[PDB]
């Protein structure tokens, strides 16, 4: 059974690609419209367009499941409304065989989604966020929102802005004595990562003298810095959990585990980014169930409308079970399993009802 | 007259169902955003109930016109698919007469939306803001661990604490300082002191009387030869509630009677915006009638998504014009009325398409 | 009166579907319009009805050019219509399915409307279902109610569309009786149908439109014996 | 072979739409299924083919109980089906429509598939049009390609559904010729149709059902004289 497989696969693949293109275009348009409100001074229209375009792979990865659902609905509806699936079924081709034929060109889509969301999405998202932060500002010691604070037994660290290419903008160092005696008001602009030390740049330090001498400014060009911070550690904290690579999410979850702080949002992000193929499979199984049942001979518009409505109902529930799993106390795995599980159960029920 | 009642009762029910579905979807969409802030611990998750009950009148002001649009589309598409209107136009019924029939159920929606937008939404928004300001600021101050200290966004309240406490007694000690010197170019910009005090003396909604008997000021501008170090008492830390200012504004709660006479451009743009949804209803009703003509192959569920897109674009244009007009950029004589004129023109060119083609056919 | 279509023409995406077809229906006649499925039979029928705008030619009813008039303008001019699919007012009683049209008449006052409703309800023998809703009516009575409703507008011509399609052989007698009654009332009738046996049985003059042209015309005997219609439409073994 | 259906029964809205109807089609004869529109003719046909599950029934193909098998399960034992509407694979050539179904069969190798495809293409006189897309075929050749595709799966009974619906009187001769061709091979057809005049001609045994009960059966000359059918379905003046 080769020609039927290729026919159904090509149909559903093209339909899914078209739906994904339309959805991505709409999402980018809405995001640009929202971003227009913050155009002031340095944040020109060109920078906003660059940021919107660079955040395209993340949106495509996010909208892949809904696109797959709607595309499968449309592609199978084209065949069903022309009374061709009935011919296939009457020729001896089973129903599970048709489901397998539809899902054969869809493992490719799931694999592409995983690959583009673990290798391509984090890079572009990081570049776009850093560029937007730079365009908006961050000149002063505490100007940009993309800041962080780190402390040791006495060392105080504040970073005004972090760069994707292992660079910090606005390095600030302080030293307080055992009796809370101030000892340093260091300032820096850039830093380069070599070995484990941190090659600071534009070191405008200001060290306080205890007894009577007022501090002095030493404009040393560069100085190795003894900090346990790693560029991956400072990059991971800045980015939102829903925009991190799977390996990075796993490593950060474990690191948070070591220090004793509970991890409940990174776990949810990890489960969401890992169980995406299963959610896609459940959604498209339910779509196939829909085609063989209620939406058999209805028009294309009704299928599109039903797909969009159910996609809204599903995405709203998925995004509503997230914060609820953190306000309350139940494993985040439920927040990812429950909606896809009930979608698959309903699809199987309707398919068995034929 | 029988046809009039039939059409009105066929349109109103569909409008009601579509409006209910849209209201449920919008309420869920707002809940998924308030629950995130609840998960951060900023707001009590027991008051989300009221906030919805106080904000729903503000949703049944942009939902009802869209409900009417979709209801007219669906109802007249259903009547068109079953040849129910072919035999109505084959016994004599102008499309102008159909518009006249449809304009009566639109009048009820216009009256309801005018009431909700001029006398109910402001009261509800005012009550919601009042009750969010009153007792929901108790969670303004939240402490996680001694490792995560306090760094207020004001740029002047940064300090250190040891192990926190539920009774707020073990988190003493203060290293407060404005600390906006960068390269230490100023002296008055730091209020550094050494303290083991800072008892949580909460009297108002977070306001603290944290006077410290332990403190040594280090005013002396670092990097220079001027050493100026004296005793420092404390820096008062009163905690206000900025949640309300982040989400809503004062304009949306002003009673209509306070906007009839005013010179503030914002207080007049608000009045021009409030009187825009009653005209929204009529404009979308005019747009809906020519669109609803469908073929059996198209079905009634085809132009629903473009209709939603068009309505959202209309609302976005209204809001953008209002926001660029209350700044004084656009003189308050054109107002938002040119948006309504544009959409009325694009509806009129659609209601007069077939007659125009027939006339051009000579 | 006289409904005339002269030199009708149309063209869909390049190809010319119809060209120079001339038909004429007098008041009281029963004229049938038949032809091969792919030809311009349905295009000509819908061009006379008003759902398709003619590229050329005129359609006039007794010196009244109604070519460039909408469907409602034609209906006020005198031309009726009755679609093939079920087109009864579902959530409306039978007595209201007719009154909803009788209320638009200008020459009828309050008492005249009731009198005409009673006349139409008694003429077609639907007095017993005067209260039943339109959606609960059977197949046989739905057509009677639709015909009475279309007659409530006092049309001068009725253009039936596939009356016999999907109809049992026992229910074509009722449809033929209704059509004969309508002819007796003086209303000219135009019929287009796929079934060419009952249509030729009932119609008095028939037109064949093949390849977009009027290949033959005349009564049943002269149309069943023509060679062109017997070698492009009917086949050499038709009766 | 014999496709005997015994004691069929069904109910949709708690009401016995079809009750106690039994039909039997030998392999090598053409059997018609007729009746009024509201009766249980379409329901019985769909229960026989398999699209509608039967609450009771002993549907068996020569001592092979297949009442519980799905549509594909029934078709594997060999039961054809041909939808009334167009069911051609749109974006596939004629030579691909047959080959796609041929590849389903498990008793053919590559050379066997090729030989069978050429045999089917030459048998139905569609060798010239072996590259046109299925969506670009006229109604005359679309039906031939559909029947060739249906025969490619090698069934034992073909259940046609409304073959003579919406066709010209010159296009029923081709369908009758194809049905005679199928009958010659050995397949047993089960034509069901709204039109009666030639359905009772091509077929040689009819099972007329009314009110969901078998009321009569037998040859055309032996059913046209039956009083019950002439009272309920055929009327008192048919033929
Ligand atoms: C919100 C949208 C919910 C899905 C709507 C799908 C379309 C339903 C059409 C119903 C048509 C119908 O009822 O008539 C067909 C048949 C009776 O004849 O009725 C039937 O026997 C079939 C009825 C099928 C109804 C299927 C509903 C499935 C809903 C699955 C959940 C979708 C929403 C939730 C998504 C996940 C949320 C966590
Ligand atoms: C301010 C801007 C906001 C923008 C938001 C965008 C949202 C997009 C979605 C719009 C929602 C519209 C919902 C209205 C659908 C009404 C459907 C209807 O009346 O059709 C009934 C239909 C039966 O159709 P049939 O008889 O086959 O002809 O059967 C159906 O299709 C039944 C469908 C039932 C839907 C139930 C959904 C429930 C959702 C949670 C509550
Ligand atoms: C088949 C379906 C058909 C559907 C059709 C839908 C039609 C919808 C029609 C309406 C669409 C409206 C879209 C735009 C509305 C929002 C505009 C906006 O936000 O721009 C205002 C923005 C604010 O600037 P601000 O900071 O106030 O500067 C004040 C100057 N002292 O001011 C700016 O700085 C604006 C800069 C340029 C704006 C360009 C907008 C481009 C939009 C492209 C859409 C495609």
């Amino acid at each position: 059974m080769v020609k039927l497989d290729r026919y159904i696969g090509v149909t559903v693949f093209v339909a899914i690609l078209a739906v994904l293109g339309v959805i991505l275009g709409l999402a980018l348009l809405f995001a640009f419209i929202d971003e227009l409100n913050d155009i002031s001074a340095s944040y020109g229209i060109g920078d906003a367009l660059r940021f919107i375009f660079l955040t395209a792979p993340r949106r495509a990865y996010d909208m892949l499941p809904m696109a797959a659902l709607i595309g499968c609905l449309v592609g199978l509806g084209t065949l069903a409304s022309n009374s061709e699936l009935t011919i296939m079924r009457a020729a001896g081709v089973s129903l599970s065989r048709i489901v397998w034929a539809v899902m054969k060109p869809m493992l490719v889509l799931m694999l592409a989604g995983i690959l583009v969301g673990e290798y391509v999405a984090p890079w572009t998202e990081n570049i776009a966020q850093s560029g937007r932060a730079l365009a908006q500002g961050g000149g002063d010691s505490q100007s940009s929102k993309r800041g962080l604070w780190h402390r040791q037994g006495r060392e105080y660290i504040h970073i005004n802005a972090v760069q994707p290419n292992g660079v910090l903008y606005g390095v600030t160092r302080y030293r307080f004595d055992e009796q809370r005696g101030l000892e340093s008001a260091s300032f820096a602009k850039r830093a380069r990562f070599e070995t484990d030390h941190w090659q600071l740049e534009e070191v405008t330090t200001t060290l306080l003298h205890p007894r009577e001498k007022r501090s002095e400014v030493v404009k040393l060009p560069t100085e190795r810095w003894d900090a346990q911070l790693s560029p991956q550690l400072l990059n991971t904290v800045v980015m939102e959990p829903e925009a991190l690579s799977i390996s990075g999410l796993w490593q950060y979850i474990h690191y948070l585990a070591d220090q004793g702080l509970n991890n409940n949002r990174y776990w949810l992000a990890f489960w969401t980014k890992v169980l995406q193929p299963l959610v896609t499979a459940a959604l498209v199984l339910m779509a196939i169930s829909f085609i063989f049942g209620p939406l058999r001979s209805v028009t294309l518009g009704q299928r599109i409308f039903t797909g969009v409505l159910v996609g809204f109902v599903f995405r709203i529930a998925q995004d509503l079970l997230g914060p609820s799993s953190l306000v309350f106390d139940f494993p985040p795995l439920l927040a990812v399993v429950i909606p896809a599980s009930i979608c698959a159960l309903a699809g199987v029920w309707l398919l068995r009802r034929a | 007259m029988i046809v009039f009642r039939y059409l009105s009762r066929e349109v109103l029910v569909t409008m009601s169902a579509v409006s209910a579905v849209l209201l449920v979807i919008i309420m869920s969409g707002r809940f998924i955003k308030y629950l995130a802030q609840a998960a951060q611990g900023l707001l009590d998750p027991g008051s989300l109930f009221l906030i919805m009950a106080f904000r729903i009148p503000g949703f049944l002001q942009l939902i009802l016109p869209l409900g009417l649009f979709l209801g007219i589309l669906l109802a007249y598409g259903r009547l068109y698919l079953e040849s129910e209107m072919t035999v109505l136009s084959a016994t004599g019924m102008s499309q102008k007469r159909l518009l006249g029939y449809t304009m009566a159920p639109a009048l009820l929606v216009a009256i309801l939306v005018a009431w909700l937008s001029l006398f109910l939404a402001p009261q509800g928004i005012n009550q919601f803001a009042l009750l969010l300001n009153k007792q929901d600021t108790l969670t303004e101050f939240d402490t996680l661990v001694p490792g995560r200290f306090q760094a207020m966004r004001d740029g002047t309240r940064v300090t250190y604490t040891e192990e926190l406490s539920k009774d707020r007694g073990e988190l003493a000690g203060i290293f407060i300082s404005q600390k906006d010197l960068n390269s230490s170019n100023q002296e008055r910009g730091i209020s550094i002191l050494v303290a083991e005090k800072g008892t949580q003396n909460i009297q108002a909604d977070g306001s603290r009387y944290l006077i410290l008997h332990n403190g040594y000021r280090y005013d002396g501008n670092p990097g220079q030869a001027n050493y100026r170090a004296i005793q420092y008492d404390t820096y008062g830390v009163m905690l206000p509630k900025p949640e309300a200012s982040s989400e809503v504004s004062e304009r949306d709660a002003v009673p209509t009677a306070d906007l009839f006479g005013s010179d503030n451009p914002r207080y007049q743009a608000e009045l021009q915006w409030r009187l825009s949804t009653p005209l929204l209803v009529f404009v979308v009703t005019l747009l809906a009638v020519p669109l609803s003509r469908v073929n059996p192959r198209q079905g009634r569920f085809l132009k629903l998504l473009p209709a939603i897109l068009l309505y959202m674009g209309y609302l976005a244009l209204l809001i953008a014009v209002r926001g660029q007009l209350d700044k004084g950029k656009i003189p308050m004589a054109i107002g938002l009325w040119w948006v309504h004129g544009l959409f009325l023109a694009i509806g009129l060119l659609l209601f007069y398409w077939e007659p125009l083609r027939l006339k051009l056919a000579s | 009166a006289t409904l005339k279509a002269q030199h009708l023409a149309k063209s869909y995406k390049g190809r010319q579907v119809v060209r120079d077809v001339s038909m004429s229906i007098d008041s009281g006649q029963i004229v049938g319009l038949l032809g091969p499925n792919g030809a311009g039979k349905t295009t000509c029928f819908y061009m006379i009805v008003g759902l398709v705008q003619a590229d050329q030619g005129v359609v006039r009813i007794d010196e009244q050019n109604v070519t460039h008039l909408p469907m409602h303008g034609r209906a006020r001019a005198g031309i009726g219509y009755l679609p093939q699919e079920a087109s009864i007012f579902r959530k409306l009683s039978v007595s209201d399915n007719i009154m909803a049209i009788l209320e638009t008449r200008s020459d009828l006052d309050r008492n005249g409307r009731k009198e005409a409703l009673e006349g139409l309800l008694q003429e077609f023998h639907i007095h017993h279902i005067r209260d039943n809703l339109g959606m609960s009516l059977s197949g046989g009575e739905r057509r009677r109610v639709e015909i009475a409703r279309a007659l409530a507008s006092a049309p001068k011509f009725i253009l039936l569309d596939e009356p016999f399609a999907g109809v049992d052989p026992i229910s074509v007698g009722d449809i033929k009786q209704i059509i004969h009654h309508l002819k007796a009332k003086g209303i000219g009738i135009l019929i287009t149908d796929h079934n060419v046996r009952e249509t030729l049985d009932i119609c008095e003059t028939a037109y064949i439109v093949n390849d977009g042209q009027l290949i033959a015309e005349g009564d049943a005997e002269s149309i069943l014996a023509n060679d062109l219609v017997k070698e492009v439409y009917l086949g050499h073994e038709f009766r």
